[PDB]
RNA sequence: AGUGGAGCCUGCGGCUUAAUUUGCACCCGGCCCGGACACGGACAGGAUUGACAGAUUGAUAGCUCUUUCUCGAUUCCGUGGGUGGUGGUGCAUGGCCGUUGUUGGCUGGUUAAUUCCGAUGAACGAGACUCUGGCAUGCUAUUCUUAGAGGGACAAGUGGCGUUCAGCCACCCGAGAUUGAGCUAACAGGUCUGUGAUGCCCUGUCCGGGGCUGCACGCGCGCUACACUGACUGGCUCAGCGUGUCCUACGCCGGCAGGCGCGGGUAACCCGUUGAACCCCAUUCGUGAUGGGGAUCGGGGAUUGCAAUUAUUCCCC
């Protein structure tokens, strides 16, 4: 009708916005199975979608990607047409009023270990974690999280030399502050352990349902950011996670101490986590918050 | 509206055959185009009337010595017959 | 991809980094890269911060730009010599832009023209017509017309293919010329109509072209030097059947005749039946185009220069003396 | 490909078996005309295996 | 006026030839590849792939001939009158072009030059086909109803806008200055990966060298001459149709072909006032296969081409 997309989807309605785009909702018109649409504009500031397939082209095959349907330009725009997926962390989030359980904050912490495994074993950064970029899946999926959004997704290591990115100061914060790690709001070269500081900044989020620098207000953005770096580290570790386990606390202590080309056990993270999840006498269910409000509807 | 061909041309013919029995207002060239043509049509002799009398009021704002010419080689032709 | 953006110096640059600080505009930005401007040769560095300079300086520090004119003078001109040594083309290009704009808005302002003048004649396109849009601008934008006349003249007098080049400054620059110098110039352009070359005289007619069609006052042209190049033109009329020179002749003759006729009618009605003759003579050539140039051009002056004026001339007998007897004389 | 490639007449195992009758059930209720070639490849199918 | 005679060139025949292609097609040498199906053979003891070096070769070359190193099932040998497929070919067949108005709207190097390359949108309207109505106090059996015919309207008249002619606008008069009916369509130009287990007939490339009339002859087109109404030398003086980014002016050198430099011409602009030849005027020649005629050869130079031998073409003796 008024735009077609691909020669057989036609488009629906917006869903959301992306970091470099427009999300919107298509159904394909030939079997009638329906698709996410990332569109951007032909002549604006930031040219990155190619660049973003390229990124979803490398991450295929695993477990937490969305696959490749489609990419294209259509008249003024560069259109990416991807598998539908469901809510994000934070619409769960919002929908459960404000508090997740011991049980829940574990399964997506296992799930996040598990997509952070998968995109540092794919050669790739991530830059912007946040529960908004965390979506979840739908049908079979629906005990399935994956992750999305590749725009500001860099290179940190060489498959063939071995080779990091040299480390240089004064780097611009190109996530979110709420998340962004120390050596991030400093300037420092973004690795590995400052991606398992954001998991860990996600999670005490899931977990504490407030940040004490959230909603912190200053004259500018660079004041406001550098406000929330020098008050944590004013924060001591342990503060943060009064009244709860001290697996989060040793875990945010591991991270925190990583060197820049160590590579972290993994495994170490997922078995401490199992242990913890099955001394607290849990199963893996998959029974979530938002689901048994769901069936309690 | 718009003439067809056969109009003009049936109406230049005319013209060069008896221009010495024709007037100028539509009266005149209807009433000549009844007594000189067969025309069965009355809604083309109608469009011919009205076309050699657009012919008329077209010609005599010429010069003279083109239709003084005309007219004693018409009659010319017509004490040759 | 990053000059399209609207963060790039495409756009933005032009409107807000001008306002230094928040007040538009400050040379501190300048009055602290005089370190960059020393010592260091390095490319693409020297350039870029030229460009900026030249974008920023035309938003009016103008008694700023009075106090340290001679600071700049000679910061921009041990530049100009550095980079003569050197033999770059960009840094260089934008710091004669620069040069031009400071010039433009403001003894040693008389050295610092010669040093923006003076690369006119250098032989890479780039440079050249950048020192040559600066002159321009500097000079509709005159003390310094003397100067910059005489530097031609002699610039044509020492010389071939930059005798075009500065032809072209003498076609964009011959109205705000004083009136002893546009009559050296025109003197050492008809020096230059002696040779038998072609682009000099098509470049010349237009230079002719460009002078007579802005209509000069009177300190600039007078009516007795109109008369009198007028009929030095007369000399040329290139043979019948040229049709390329032949149409500026025609054109600059006709513009010289409007421009005569205006400062004085009576002169110009009293030498108006040559060129009516020789235009009659020339309608006898085989193209078209100059025959309907010359109808063109006869009906432009019959139209503008002859019509309003016979009120004042009166009624023409066969026994007429002063202008009538020139309109019996062309009819 | 499919109608050559069982012309091949190979050894075929039965979870590939299972996967082309899995389309065969793919096409129950399509009105489109497919052609006599779909027939052909239906015939190889049923000639060799 | 000739041709048919003579010399030379060319066309058909014919003759020679490896070929002298024919109503680059020809010849001599070297590469490259070349079904599946069936059945029988070889095949991990190994099918088969790739290869440096040297050689054959007219030259090189794992495309071949030596000597072994590696790839390993990606297989390779034979026989079928059985089909056939990267085949050619027609029909039905679905989509898609073109086909039968109006007004808007610059980083870079480079040149004399806004020079050159190089990055870099919109609306408005849209049958000139056929028939035909309003008003008749008229004719016909007739002002109120009829139904045949005859009238009436043709842009006819006015004023503006108009290439001053096609047309447009508005208005007077007038019943009517346009109210109703019927008519999208068409592809012998086609195109485009689709539909019929659709009818038929079968299962080459690049490279080097040569030849393309080589000539006893038959049949024809032509060019030059057999001279005195002429040949040679000098002098004099007149065209037109065309063409040109290869036509050429001019200067210098060589006796000539030719060579070097420097200008004009995208052209009634420069070659070019196209200084043409026959012709005209003087000299030599004197009936002589001769100063007529030039074929065929010998020597040398120059020029176009990758290359001139079997003579490309030109010049001198």
């Amino acid at each position: 009708a008024e735009f077609i997309v691909g020669g057989k989807y036609k488009l629906g309605r917006k869903i959301g916005s992306g970091s470099f785009g427009d999300i919107y909702l298509a159904t394909n018109i030939t079997n009638g199975e329906e698709v996410a649409v990332k569109l951007e504009s032909q002549k604006a500031r930031h040219p990155q979608l190619h660049y973003e397939s390229k990124l979803y082209k490398i991450l295929q095959g695993g477990v937490g990607i969305p696959h490749i349907r489609w990419y294209g330009q259509e008249k003024d725009y560069n259109v990416l047409v991807m598998d539908l997926l469901g809510p994000s962390l934070e619409d769960l989030f919002n929908f459960c009023s404000r508090r997740f359980t011991m049980k829940t904050v574990l399964m997506l912490a296992d799930q996040m270990i598990s997509r952070i495994e998968y995109v540092h074993t794919k050669n790739f950064i991530h830059r912007d974690i946040k529960p908004d970029n965390f979506l979840m899946g739908i049908g079979r999926h629906c005990n399935k999280l994956f992750l999305i959004d590749f725009g500001l997704a860099k290179k940190y290591r060489d498959n063939r030399t071995r080779q990091h990115i040299p480390y240089r100061e004064d780097k611009n914060l190109t996530g979110t502050a709420r998340y962004a790690s120390i050596n991030a709001h400093l300037g420092i070269e973004q690795s590995r352990r400052d991606d398992m500081e954001s998991l860990g900044y996600v999670l005490m989020y899931f977990n504490r349902t407030s940040l004490p620098w959230q909603g912190l207000k200053a004259a500018t953005k660079k004041q406001k950011y550098e406000k929330i770096s020098e008050k944590k580290m004013s924060t001591p570790v342990e503060v943060l996670c009064k009244g709860f386990p001290a697996e989060f606390a040793m875990y945010l202590n591991y991270c925190r101490g990583l060197r820049f080309e160590e590579a972290p056990d993994y495994m170490y993270l997922r078995q401490l986590f199992r242990i913890l999840f099955r001394t607290l006498n849990h199963q893996y269910d998959y029974t979530f918050d938002w689901t048994m409000l769901k069936q309690k509807a | 509206r718009v003439r067809t061909k056969t109009v003009k041309k049936a109406a230049r013919v005319i013209i060069e055959k008896y221009y010495t029995r024709l007037g100028n207002d539509f009266h005149t060239n209807k009433r000549v185009c009844e007594e000189i043509a067969i025309i069965p049509s009355k809604k083309l002799r109608n469009k011919i009337a009205g076309y050699v009398t657009h012919l008329m009021k077209r010609i005599q704002r010429g010069p003279v010595r083109g239709i003084s010419i005309k007219l004693q080689e018409e009659e010319r032709e017509r004490r040759d017959n | 991809a990053a000059h399209k953006e609207i963060c790039a110096v495409l756009a933005a640059v032009t409107e807000v980094i001008r306002s230094q600080g928040g007040k538009e505009t400050e040379t501190e930005y300048f009055a602290a890269l005089m370190t960059t401007m020393e010592a260091v040769e390095s490319p693409e560095s020297l350039a870029a911060v030229a460009y900026l300079l030249n974008l920023v300086l035309k938003r009016v520090p103008s008694p700023v730009l009075i106090k340290k004119f001679s600071d700049t003078s000679k910061a921009f001109m041990d530049i100009m010599s550095a980079q003569a040594s050197s033999g770059s083309t960009s840094v260089l290009r934008w710091v004669l832009s620069c040069l031009a704009t400071l010039l433009r808005k403001q003894p040693v302002t008389l050295q610092v023209y010669h040093g923006l003048l003076s690369f006119t004649v250098h032989p890479k396109p780039k440079i050249r017509k950048a020192a040559q849009h600066g002159v321009c601008s500097v000079l509709k934008g005159h003390p310094a017309a003397i100067s910059t006349a005489k530097f031609c003249i002699q610039e044509i007098e020492k010389s071939a293919t930059t005798t075009l080049h500065m032809l072209t400054l003498l076609k964009d620059l011959l109205p705000c010329f004083p009136e002893g110098l546009v009559k050296s110039c025109s003197e050492t352009l008809l020096r230059v109509m002696t040779l038998s070359h072609v682009l000099v005289t098509a470049c010349a007619m237009q230079a002719f072209h460009s002078l007579f069609h802005a209509r000069p006052g009177l300190s600039t042209l007078s009516a007795e030097l109109n008369a009198q190049i007028i009929t030095a033109l007369y000399d040329y009329v290139p043979s019948e059947n040229d049709l390329q020179p032949l149409l500026a002749w025609l054109k600059v003759m006709e513009k010289a005749h409007i421009n005569l006729v205006r400062l004085q009618w009576d002169l110009g009605l009293g030498h108006l039946p040559r060129f009516f003759g020789t235009a009659v003579t020339c309608l006898l050539s085989p193209h078209s185009q100059v025959l309907t140039a010359a109808t063109q051009s006869l009906k432009e002056i019959l139209k503008e220069c002859v019509a309003p004026h016979m009120a004042d001339i009166g009624s023409v007998t066969s026994s007429a003396s002063g202008p009538a007897q020139s309109v019996a004389k062309m009819f | 490909f499919l109608r050559l490639l069982l012309d091949k007449k190979y050894a075929l195992p039965y979870r590939v078996l299972d996967a082309l009758v899995f389309h065969f059930l793919g096409f129950r209720t399509e009105k489109r005309e497919l052609p006599v070639l779909w027939h052909q490849c239906l015939l190889t199918l049923v000639q060799r295996y």
